[PDB]
């Protein structure tokens, strides 16, 4: 792809996301989603192999179907209120359609089957845009319609995501499906606290983005897309093995690491509303996530797996990839817990 | 009768959707979406919007022509299917028809059918406005407003179409 | 040539629109009495069709406000002639 | 000054249709800015009376608003007639 | 809601159910996506026209514009699907998660 | 009404001529008469086999361009606005982008049919 | 929510004007100048009241000037006028431009017999002021009292007491 | 699930069943050790047609050099085993 | 908006089409202009939670002007009663309605 | 965790590229004669067309 075309396509994805965020009209919000979906497919098919085609085909079908539901909700809302404003919906049936539509775009269970698949079929860089930047727009609409979202609908999806997300990743050895299921489980925490306090939804989304971005960047540095492939890193970049350990521990929510902050603040808000059972179930169920994060550390940092003879040839070359923002992201993804009260800036 | 032209056209409108939703060979599926496109253009027309009704019909005629040329290339087999040549396509086609028939039966008799929403069978004509407009078409004025009022809509729509050309050139390049 | 004729045509249109403006006050007055005459006729007949219904306030509004609300086609032509209604609803759209 | 007339003469001998396209398109985007009658075009549109001119309540301090349609006060289309 | 709204919303559901239930052809499921656009177009046009929402009269036109940017996009992948396999059968898109 | 009658008349007239065509003549049907025509020899394979489209990329572009007429056909009404400065700018902006779309596909060998 | 108060059939009865549309179009320019006051006074009522029932009285006076307007034409310019609007009626679009000859004969008769002067182009479109003793309606929308707003928060800002007060953080 | 493994007794039924369908072999005196030419009287081409059925039965290609030696049903069962590595 | 940039930069991108009582070409009013105006003016500033209770009348009237459900039910009842009375030779049509 | 079902699943290609498939689509075959205006009456020109 001509380097000029790559930037213009990238700038259209951001423009689609930015249009959804600044719009005050249900029509533009839909246009934003369509513009984003238009310019995301080519990035998936930037290599033209059969797995990229399947991923793009599956991704297009799911999002286009979701868009039809979102536009249908907008029309029913127009009939029952006679206005296009991006605010609380004025009909129970439209809110259900919009909530399911947004849940389809986010990948929350039970509309989750595509997330493991699309990520596996696209490059690591493409997956980073799919699992971090593609949640900003669907989340900025839930942030504005949460008063009208049904309570039982939204929480049910979150409890399903944290369960489906936790169990799915236990069985995976591909790094692009471990992160695919890690994404689904984290969507559950974001949408579980939305009814109670949308500000904590943003905080859980910001920490998720940084930790996810840091993980993908370190995968791209060594060009590793399997569990075994990542097991040879101790023989090339030992400093890179430790960073993966710290980031993976944080993603599991272990204190005193940044990945504990969003879980810690979510539990507080739910309890203040007399919701004791649900946070307890969510917290325990998250031990599933921590388990298959610990297997990566065992195979990556805490033990030395068998190597290959040709590995000795790589010792003589430097790491030439960009690894942009990696040193900053790694720090922010492990050593932010002492600055927890800074979350007030999100309000 | 004549007062129920819009309702009759809408019945035919649904029958076309049941047509291609059964998924026969896309040749016949494309035919169904052309029949519903035509009557759908009629319903909008009877509500006052003639430019809108003709536009959608015109745009779908062109689009379904490109689908036809693609069907003979990527979506064809030795024995193209019809609504009678499969039990799945036949079972689905008769299913959608009966479900439309029972809705027309109950609405025309009971006069009030509630399925998610409450529907009234008195007749579409009972809600039309009574007064006249001025010396212009109201819908025509709004479509003309796209340029004087819709500056932001033109820019995104123009930009999106331009990228659409660029995007399909990348996807279909292959190799 | 095309511009002068078009320019002449804009002046003709104004002379056509002004003539309409001089007449609208009379047509508005006629339209008002015509609607009110028909609303009463619908009200008068309803009195003889709901004379026995227990829970029925004849001529009761459906809105909370007392403002004037323009009647819809169903109200104004409740039980008028069948062909009168058809031309009232689809008379303009079908006239070609 | 010697290469400007070599590109133009090369395209004019290979792409005569494209030259006529850009040349025509250029005048569409330029001439409206330079025209002196473009202001009249916008003024004629405002002069077309689509709506009804709803009158005003005479509070007694509106000397710029006419009392009759045939009074000196108010905008005149004299410029239109002579145009 | 008049009796016409029942048929347009009934039509939208038929297309929606048609889309979710694939048979074999990918082109057959692309029409259902275009069918859903036609339902939404009509339903918006009736709502907007009926209430004399003048400025909203441009919404259905804008709707068609992105209605076709999907069809164009959808057909683009169909070309790339049939190139790899020679037919647009959906059962050939089973390399992922299997 | 008047339109409906005209539409109903034109297609009824055509149908009668089709009915007359099939029921007036004397017929003599047998297998070899109704076989497909391929210049005197039997066809090799069904006419339902795939038929490659060497202009598929030009066909897709037609969809995107065929939308511009939807956004351009309002121009005769648009010219009547009092805000001609804005309307003039956007009408040319919309058409100019369409040309840029054409010029991009043209230079990139898009309009060239494949082999 | 109450009964809709409507006038009786006696309250809506008035001597109607029964001249076809071709007649009004041919005589609208002189009608828009002679009967300006009685019906510009009507349209102001109609817009301000926003209620057909509140301007019926002004509506009757519109028919009065309109009727007396035609009686004047019927008594002086009866013949030249009937020739005029007959020509306009012939066309399906009722075009002025195709009847300029007969217009001159009608403009000269009214000008000589009645002194009427045709309005100039762009006159009838003007916005005019009309003096009326009718009081300006209050609350024409019959709107209830708006809800009282939320109290405003006033006072100079001060730093939060003891800081964020988040669990154990001392700032 | 993983299909049942091929066993030398499973192959034997397949061969005899295929031979049973053949209309030139008399089912009475078709033993697992009977000879195609001498015992059953089949000619060369008759032998070639049987080998073609076996290819359809087990879905793999048999070269002509090998089929020249499959002169009785036993070696067919042996040959199939050697290809699928069914030592059993 | 998630990011209310328009308010910051003072540029109207899409608020001109949000409501149907906004300024329209040639001052063409919508059918339910008066009702949408009152609901919006009743419910300005107090916030959504209050407007859900204090401006409930102005929103039910608006919702009636849109879908006209409470009106069609009334007409439906009259039609039912009328066809019953006219079924047993008890309803005499008034002249204008038919003749 | 291998099961009965996932016993046969194979690891994806190292570089994500699967082998291209074998002969899939055949050129259409057409008789351009002998009863053709341009076949001079007696030319059976058997052609293989791609489109
Ligand atoms: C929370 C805050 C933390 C946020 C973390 C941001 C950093 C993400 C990790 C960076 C990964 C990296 O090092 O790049 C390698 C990687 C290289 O991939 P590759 O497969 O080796 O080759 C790529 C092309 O094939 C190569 O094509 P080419 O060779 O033909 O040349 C085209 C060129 C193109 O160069 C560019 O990248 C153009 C710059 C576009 C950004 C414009 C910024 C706004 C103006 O290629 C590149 O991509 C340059 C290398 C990447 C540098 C990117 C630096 C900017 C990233 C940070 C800004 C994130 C903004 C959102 C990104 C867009 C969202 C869809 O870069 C990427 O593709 C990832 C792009 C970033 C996507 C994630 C965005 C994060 C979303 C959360 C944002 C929260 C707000
Ligand atoms: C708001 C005010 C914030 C001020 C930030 C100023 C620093 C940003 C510019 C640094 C830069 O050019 O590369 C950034 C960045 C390079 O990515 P990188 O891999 O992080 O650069 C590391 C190399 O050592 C890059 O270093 P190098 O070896 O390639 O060359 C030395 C480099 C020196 O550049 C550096 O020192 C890179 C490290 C600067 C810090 C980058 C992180 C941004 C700091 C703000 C975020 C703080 C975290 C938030 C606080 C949370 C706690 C509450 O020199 C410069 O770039 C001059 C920059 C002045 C123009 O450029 C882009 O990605 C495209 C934009
Ligand atoms: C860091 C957290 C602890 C990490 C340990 C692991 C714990 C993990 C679990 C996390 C648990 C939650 C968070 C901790 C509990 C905090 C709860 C709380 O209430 O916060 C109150 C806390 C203090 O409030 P306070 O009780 O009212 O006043 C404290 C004293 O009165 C003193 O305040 P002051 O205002 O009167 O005097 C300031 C004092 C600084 O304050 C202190 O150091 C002691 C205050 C600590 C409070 C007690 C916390 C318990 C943990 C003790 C940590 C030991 C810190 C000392 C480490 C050795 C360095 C001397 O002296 C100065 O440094 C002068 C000001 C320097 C300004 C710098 C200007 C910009 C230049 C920056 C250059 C950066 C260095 C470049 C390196 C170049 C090397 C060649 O405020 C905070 O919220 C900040 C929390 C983070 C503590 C940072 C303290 C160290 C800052 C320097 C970094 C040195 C490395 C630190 C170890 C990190 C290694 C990974
Ligand atoms: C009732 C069944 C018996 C009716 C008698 C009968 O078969 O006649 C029908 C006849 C007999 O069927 P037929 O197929 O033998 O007639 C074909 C025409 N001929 C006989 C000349 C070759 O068919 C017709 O309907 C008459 C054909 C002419 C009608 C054309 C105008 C159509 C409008
Ligand atoms: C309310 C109505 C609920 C829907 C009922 C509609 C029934 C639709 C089934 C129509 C008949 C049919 O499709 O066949 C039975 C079907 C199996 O599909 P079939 O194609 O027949 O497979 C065997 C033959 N090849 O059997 C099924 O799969 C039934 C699925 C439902
Ligand atoms: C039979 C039947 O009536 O089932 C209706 C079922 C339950 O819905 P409901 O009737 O509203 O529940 C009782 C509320 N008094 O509801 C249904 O099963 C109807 C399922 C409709 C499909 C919903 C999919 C989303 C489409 C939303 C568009 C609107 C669909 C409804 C209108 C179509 C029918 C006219
Ligand atoms: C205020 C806004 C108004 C401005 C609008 C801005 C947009 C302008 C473009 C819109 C129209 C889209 C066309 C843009 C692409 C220009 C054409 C092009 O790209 O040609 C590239 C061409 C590639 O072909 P190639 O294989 O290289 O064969 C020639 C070998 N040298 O290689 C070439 O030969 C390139 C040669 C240079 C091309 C110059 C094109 C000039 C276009 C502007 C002409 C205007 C002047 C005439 C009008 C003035 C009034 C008379
Ligand atoms: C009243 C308001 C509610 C409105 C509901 C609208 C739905 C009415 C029916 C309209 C038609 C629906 C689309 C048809 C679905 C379809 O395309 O069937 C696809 C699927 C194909 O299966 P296939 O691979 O061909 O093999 C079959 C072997 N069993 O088919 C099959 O697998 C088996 C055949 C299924 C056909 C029956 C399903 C239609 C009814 C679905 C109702 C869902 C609720
Ligand atoms: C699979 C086919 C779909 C279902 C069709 C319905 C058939 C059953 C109707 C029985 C109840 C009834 O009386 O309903 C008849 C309705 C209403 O007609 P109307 O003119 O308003 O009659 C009532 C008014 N009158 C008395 C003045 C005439 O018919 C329709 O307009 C439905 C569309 C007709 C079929 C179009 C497709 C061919």
């Amino acid at each position: 792809m001509n380097p000029i075309i790559f930037i213009i396509i990238l700038l259209t994805i951001m423009l689609g996301t930015i249009i959804v965020m600044i719009s005050s009209h249900w029509l533009l919000v839909w246009i934003g989603f369509e513009m984003n979906m238009l310019a995301i497919i080519p990035i998936m098919m930037k290599n033209h192999n059969p797995r990229a085609t399947e991923a793009s085909t599956k991704y297009f079908l799911t999002q286009s179907t979701a868009s039809m539901l979102l536009m249908m909700a907008v029309i029913i809302n127009l009939m029952f209120s006679g206005q296009w404003t991006v605010m609380k919906l004025f009909n129970p049936m439209a809110s259900m359609l919009m909530t399911m539509a947004l849940a389809m775009k986010l990948g929350m269970a039970p509309f989750h089957f595509w997330v493991p698949e699309v990520t596996q079929g696209i490059p690591l860089s493409s997956g980073l845009i799919l699992l971090t930047w593609q949640k900003l727009a669907p989340m900025s609409v839930l942030y504005q319609i949460f008063p009208s979202i049904n309570l039982n609908l939204i929480l049910t999806l979150s409890v399903l995501s944290i369960l489906i997300g936790g169990w799915g990743g236990l069985n995976q050895t591909q790094l692009r499906k471990i992160m695919a299921y890690s994404s689904i489980a984290h969507m559950g925490w974001m949408t579980a606290v939305l009814p109670y306090n949308p500000t904590m939804t943003l905080l859980n989304l910001i920490i998720y983005i940084i930790m996810t971005s840091t993980m993908f960047t370190m995968f791209m540095a060594n060009s590793t897309t399997t569990t075994l492939s990542l097991s040879h890193t101790w023989n090339k970049t030992p400093i890179m093995t430790v960073l993966i350990l710290a980031t993976l521990l944080s993603m599991g929510g272990l204190p005193p690491l940044s990945g504990f902050m969003p879980k810690w603040m979510i539990i507080q808000e739910m309890t203040k509303n007399n919701s004791i059972i649900l946070p307890t179930f969510m917290a325990i169920t998250a031990l599933l996530n921590l388990y298959f994060y610990m297997r990566l550390t065992y195979s990556t940092t805490l033990t030395m797996f068998p190597s290959t003879n040709n590995m000795k040839m790589k010792w003589q070359f430097p790491l030439m990839k960009k690894m942009t923002f990696l040193p900053t992201m790694v720090v922010l993804s492990t050593m932010m817990l002492p600055l927890t009260p800074m979350l007030s800036v999100l309000e | 009768m004549m007062l129920y032209i819009v309702f009759i056209l809408s019945v035919i409108f649904v029958m076309g959707f049941v047509g291609f939703s059964s998924k026969p060979s896309p040749i016949y599926g494309g035919l169904g979406l052309i029949v519903s496109g035509g009557v759908g253009c009629g319903i909008v027309l009877n509500f006052g919007g003639s430019f809108l009704g003709l536009m959608v019909f015109l745009i779908y005629l062109g689009g379904m022509m490109v689908v036809f040329g693609y069907t003979t290339a990527m979506a064809t087999e030795q024995y193209p299917e019809i609504w009678l040549s499969n039990k799945a396509v036949l079972g689905a086609f008769v299913t959608g028809l009966l479900m439309e028939f029972f809705m027309v039966y109950y609405v025309l008799k009971d006069k009030e059918v509630e399925v998610v929403f409450e529907f009234n069978g008195l007749g579409d004509w009972v809600i039309y406005d009574t007064g006249d407009s001025g010396f212009f078409s109201e819908e025509a004025m709004g479509i003309a407003a796209l340029y004087s009022y819709g500056t932001w809509l033109v820019i995104v729509t123009g930009w999106s179409l331009l990228i659409g050309v660029v995007v399909i050139m990348e996807i279909t390049r292959g190799n | 040539s095309m511009m002068k004729w078009n320019r002449e045509r804009r002046r003709l249109q104004i002379e056509d629109f002004e003539a309409r403006i001089a007449l609208m006050p009379l047509l508005q007055a006629e339209k008002d009495r015509r609607v009110l005459q028909m609303l009463r006729e619908n009200l008068e007949e309803e009195a003889t069709v709901m004379k026995d219904v227990p829970g029925w306030k004849v001529g009761e509004s459906v809105f909370h406000t007392t403002r004037w609300v323009t009647p819809m086609m169903g109200e104004l032509y409740g039980l008028r002639a069948s062909e009168e209604v058809l031309s009232a609803t689809y008379g303009f759209i079908w006239y070609t | 000054a010697e290469r400007v007339a070599a590109f133009l003469k090369n395209v004019w001998a290979k792409e005569p249709v494209l030259v006529a396209s850009f040349a025509i398109a250029g005048l569409a985007v330029i001439l409206p800015t330079l025209s002196p009658y473009t202001k009249y075009s916008l003024m004629i549109n405002r002069a077309t009376p689509y709506n009804y001119p709803v009158p005003l309540r005479d509070d007694g301090n509106m000397p710029d608003v006419p009392s009759h349609p045939q009074d000196p006060q108010g905008p005149s289309l004299e410029w239109l007639k002579r145009l | 809601m008049s009796m016409v709204y029942m048929n347009i919303m009934m039509a939208f559901t038929v297309s929606l159910v048609g889309l979710l239930m694939y048979r074999s052809h990918l082109m057959s499921s692309l029409l259902c996506l275009e069918g859903m656009m036609l339902s939404l177009f009509v339903m918006a046009a009736l709502t907007i026209l009926n209430s004399h929402f003048t400025l909203a009269s441009m919404m259905p036109i804008i709707l068609l514009v992105f209605a076709a940017c999907e069809a164009a996009l959808g057909l683009s992948l169909l070309v790339m699907v049939s190139n790899t396999y020679g037919t647009d059968y959906v059962q050939n898109l089973n390399l992922l998660q299997c | 009404m008047n339109l409906m009658l005209a539409l109903l008349t034109n297609f009824t007239l055509a149908t009668l001529l089709v009915i007359i065509a099939f029921w007036l003549p004397q017929l003599n049907v047998y297998s070899e008469k109704t076989s497909p025509y391929e210049c005197g020899f039997d066809p090799m394979g069904s006419a339902r086999l795939p038929f490659s489209m060497k202009f598929f990329l030009v066909a897709i572009t037609f969809l995107l361009f065929d939308l511009e007429i939807a956004l351009l056909l309002p121009l005769p009404w648009a010219s009547q606005t009092a805000n001609l400065n804005t309307m003039l700018t956007m009408a040319l902006f919309l058409i100019i982008l369409l040309a840029v779309s054409l010029a991009y596909e043209w230079t990139q060998k898009g309009l060239e049919w494949t082999e | 929510p109450g009964i809709v108060e409507l006038p009786s059939l006696e309250d809506l009865k008035v001597q109607e004007v029964k001249v076809s549309s071709s007649v009004l179009k041919a005589a609208a320019h002189h009608y828009g100048a002679q009967c300006d006051k009685p019906n510009k006074e009507f349209m102001l009522c109609r817009w301000e009241e926003k209620d057909p029932r509140r301007c019926l009285e002004e509506g009757k006076l519109v028919n009065q000037c309109a009727l007396e307007f035609f009686r004047q034409i019927k008594r002086h310019c009866a013949e030249p006028f009937t020739e005029y609007w007959t020509c306009i009626d012939y066309s399906g679009l009722q075009l002025f431009r195709r009847c300029r000859k007969q217009q001159a004969q009608f403009d000269e008769c009214v000008l000589d017999k009645l002194g009427w002067v045709r309005p100039d182009l762009g006159d009838l479109s003007k916005v005019t002021k009309v003096k009326t003793d009718r009081p300006l309606p209050e609350n024409p929308y019959h709107s209830r009292a708006r809800p009282e707003p939320n109290p405003e928060v006033e006072g100079d800002l001060k730093p939060a007491r003891h800081g964020s007060r988040l669990f154990f953080w001392t700032m | 699930s993983d299909a049942p493994p091929l066993t030398l007794e499973g192959i034997k039924d397949r061969v005899l069943y295929v031979l049973k369908l053949y209309d030139k072999i008399d089912p009475e005196k078709l033993s697992v050790n009977s000879h195609f030419m001498k015992d059953l009287g089949l000619d060369s081409l008759d032998q070639v047609e049987i080998i073609m059925a076996m290819e359809d039965e087990f879905g793999f290609e048999i070269p002509d050099i090998d089929a020249e030696k499959l002169m009785c049903p036993q070696e067919i069962v042996d040959y199939i085993a050697d290809k699928k590595d069914v030592y059993e | 908006p998630f990011f209310d940039v328009q308010k910051r930069l003072g540029v109207d991108l899409d608020r001109w089409m949000t409501i149907q009582s906004a300024e329209q070409p040639h001052k063409i009013p919508s059918r339910c202009h008066a009702f949408e105006k009152e609901w919006i003016e009743c419910a300005h500033g107090i916030g959504s939670i209050r407007a859900e209770k204090e401006c409930k009348i102005e929103f039910e009237d608006f919702r009636e002007c849109l879908l006209r459900q409470k009106t069609m039910k009334r007409l439906h009842a009259i039609r039912r009663q009328r066809e019953k009375l006219i079924k047993e030779g008890k309803y005499t049509p008034p002249p204008h309605h038919s003749g | 965790y291998p099961t009965k079902e996932t016993a046969h699943w194979k690891p994806p290609p190292w570089n994500d590229v699967d082998p291209p498939k074998d002969t899939l689509v055949s050129n259409l075959t057409l008789n351009f004669g002998p009863q053709h205006p341009a076949a001079h009456g007696v030319l059976r020109l058997v052609m293989e067309l791609s489109g």
